[PDB]
């Protein structure tokens, strides 16, 4: 029925990030309290000496996976990718990778570099009005998966009726606050430059890119080939490639572009293990054609 | 004369040589002048000589299978269990590789012969402030077999 | 080619467009004007067809 | 052994025309050499 994947396919985005911007706070008086962390000139973004902790205000944009493709130049692979949809929506309703993003808040690896050296990081997640309880991320490893904790349970939850089609939109702000101490650094995300360590500045102010805080939530690949001799959650690549070290987890048999070309074309039941990786590929998104 | 396993973890985020840049290698130093006699230092996998990471797991041998308690590493290094975690367990160790300090000459204005000799070291480069005046940069490394660490932990 | 580029990155120059934190709506405003059907013929080659037309 | 930083540079190109000679090469450092292969680039 199907021979090849079209010209044209392209997908969206199912979890938009919004900016990160910074702030500086002071832990005892935190909820009322907010000062702006200007970039200071290479370029360095070191804390006042009153504050202690650093503020971190970001938010998810959560939509459909089906509602999720843009382009798809033959509508048997429109059907054929509609109908696999559907077989996930009734096996598991994308609660595992729901479970495991809200896990990617959970640890804090939205923070890079400023996890470490500190005693205490809270993170609060909010959805609509209902202020979901506070988050000690310094109890979640960056290895580990926790299943059974509640708060995530509800947020994956939500998470996975909007990724499946029980609801449009998730909107789950999120702020965090990290303690630092004072004179300390601060590391925000660096800027490409194209022609000195240019920092992101937005808003008259320091934070982290999108792009970055998105490749933290999707560390939630434990799918590999090869997930005894290396046990690391992997972001959640085609050609699956930890930049951390220099090995391709999935360099052949267990890519994306030949694992969606045996779930369509020559129609074969895959495992759970690798259903999820397809389906965390059609979360992240990306121009997914081929030529001719 | 036996080893404890400290792996730094794959993956966290932060490099694995910042890691020990900054949170494993001021205890160590901190922690050898009360050992007197260092106890040891084996980077496995310390790779090839085109390139080369020290490594992801760092083994600190010692010359006694009791002082490797008297400076206990574990709960030392309790503020990095989500980055390093480290195995309680001692097996006798020779079988590993000595390290030593190959300086690297200085800067031009320190004072062209400078770069015929600096591309050999600058190509394991652990970074280091000083506990002293505070001028800061990385020691170097190489595998050596000498067997039976000074300093900080280097022959 | 897959052997010596999958652990090559890709810097790529972009634009985007987003909101301030302040702010919570995109607001659009365009205009349409409507013009007559049998006035909107510019060039026509041949008055008959012109007058089937209309 | 050619001195390391340093590679033979053919003052005038050897694609804009030059001389495989003697006289057509100074023993520049690879920062400026990269300088000069960049400046010669944008003509």
């Amino acid at each position: 029925t199907l021979k090849s994947r079209p010209e044209n396919l392209s997908f969206a985005r199912c979890l938009n990030t919004t900016e990160a911007k910074f702030w500086q706070t002071d832990f005892l008086k935190r909820h009322t309290f907010k000062l702006p962390l200007l970039i200071t000139d290479s370029q360095s973004c070191t804390l006042s000496t009153e504050c202690d902790t650093l503020r971190i205000d970001f938010g998810i944009k959560v939509l459909p996976v089906k509602e999720s493709m843009y382009s798809c130049s033959d509508y048997n692979y429109r059907t054929a990718i509609y109908q696999k949809i559907d077989e996930y929506i009734a096996e598991d309703g994308f609660l595992t990778l729901a479970k495991r993003y809200v896990n990617n808040i959970a640890n804090a690896r939205f923070l890079w570099r400023n996890r470490k050296g500190a005693e205490i990081i809270e993170t609060i997640v909010t959805i609509e009005d209902k202020e979901y309880p506070s988050f000690n991320s310094k109890s979640f490893n960056l290895d580990t998966f926790v299943e059974d904790n509640a708060t995530i349970n509800e947020i994956a939850q939500q998470i996975a009726d909007t990724f499946a089609g029980k609801r449009e939109y998730l909107n789950i702000y999120v702020t965090c606050f990290v303690k630092i101490g004072c004179a300390m650094e601060v590391y925000p995300s660096q800027e490409m430059t194209f022609d000195g360590k240019k920092l992101f500045k937005f808003e008259g102010s320091a934070g982290m890119h999108s792009q970055k805080i998105n490749n933290a939530l999707r560390t939630i690949d434990t799918w590999y080939p090869d997930y005894t001799t290396y046990e690391f959650p992997i972001p959640v690549e085609n050609y699956g490639a930890a930049r951390s070290i220099g090995i391709p987890f999935r360099p052949d048999t267990k890519s994306f572009y030949k694992l969606i070309d045996r779930m369509i074309l020559k129609n074969e039941d895959l495992p759970i293990e690798d259903k999820h990786y397809v389906m965390a590929i059609l979360i992240r998104g990306g121009m997914f054609s081929k030529k001719q | 004369m036996f080893s404890q396993i400290l792996i730094i973890k794959p993956g966290t985020g932060i490099s694995p040589n910042i890691i020990i840049s900054e949170d494993i290698f001021p205890v160590l130093h901190s922690l050898f002048v009360e050992h007197d006699k260092k106890f040891g230092i084996t980077f496995p996998a310390y790779s090839f000589d085109k390139k080369g990471h020290l490594g992801n797991i760092i083994e600190v041998l010692s010359e006694d299978k009791e002082a490797l308690a008297s400076l206990c590493l574990e709960e030392h290094l309790a503020e990095v269990t989500d980055y390093v975690k480290v195995k309680k367990e001692i097996t006798f160790t020779d079988d590993y590789v000595l390290f030593k300090r190959i300086r690297e000459e200085n800067q031009y204005e320190t004072t062209m012969h400078i770069k015929k000799k600096n591309q050999q070291i600058f190509c394991a480069y652990i970074k280091v402030k000083s506990a002293s005046t505070g001028q800061s940069y990385n020691i170097f490394l190489a595998p050596t077999d000498i067997k039976h660490f000074s300093a900080y932990g280097l022959l | 080619k897959l052997e010596k580029e999958i652990m090559d990155p890709n810097p790529q120059k972009s634009q985007s467009c987003t909101l301030s934190t302040e702010c919570d709506t995109l607001r659009i405003d365009f205009g349409i004007k409507v013009l007559p059907v049998k006035e909107s013929m510019y060039s026509c080659s041949d008055y008959n067809y012109r007058t089937a037309i209309y | 052994n050619i001195p390391v930083g340093y590679e033979v540079h053919h003052i005038v190109p050897l694609s804009q025309g030059g001389a495989d000679s003697i006289k057509n090469m100074i023993m520049l450092s690879i920062e400026h050499h990269e300088r000069v292969t960049e400046a010669h680039a944008s003509y």
